[PDB]
């Protein structure tokens, strides 16, 4: 039992990991982007913060 | 439609287990049986052949 599932569950976290770093981008790009009101230059220090 | 998954992926794995459980009960009272008989099937033929 504790194989069997085990098994199953790790690919499922496996996939949480990777649909939830995309969480992380869409949340910080969302957030760097966000630098379009101030200036442009305002987005090289944004971005730099973020990615 | 994670939980999905998850939830049967519980069940089915509980239950495959248990089965093996039933299984491996199953031989064991299998050999036992078989064995007894072979133990005296075996005493047997002696005494007849004997007789
Ligand atoms: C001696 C009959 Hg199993």
């Amino acid at each position: 039992a504790l194989d069997s599932q085990l098994t199953n569950d790790f690919s499922e976290k496996s996939s949480y990991f990777q649909s939830q770093v995309d969480k992380i981008r869409k949340e910080a790009y969302a957030g760097a982007a966000a630098g379009v009101v101030a200036g442009p230059f305002g987005l090289i220090i944004s971005y730099s913060i973020a990615a | 439609l994670s939980r999905f998954k998850q939830e049967y992926s519980q069940a089915a794995s509980v239950l495959v287990g248990d089965i093996k459980t039933l299984l491996m009960d199953s031989q064991d009272k299998y050999f036992e049986a078989t064995q007894t008989v072979y133990e005296w099937c075996g005493v047997a033929t002696q005494l007849l052949a004997a007789y």
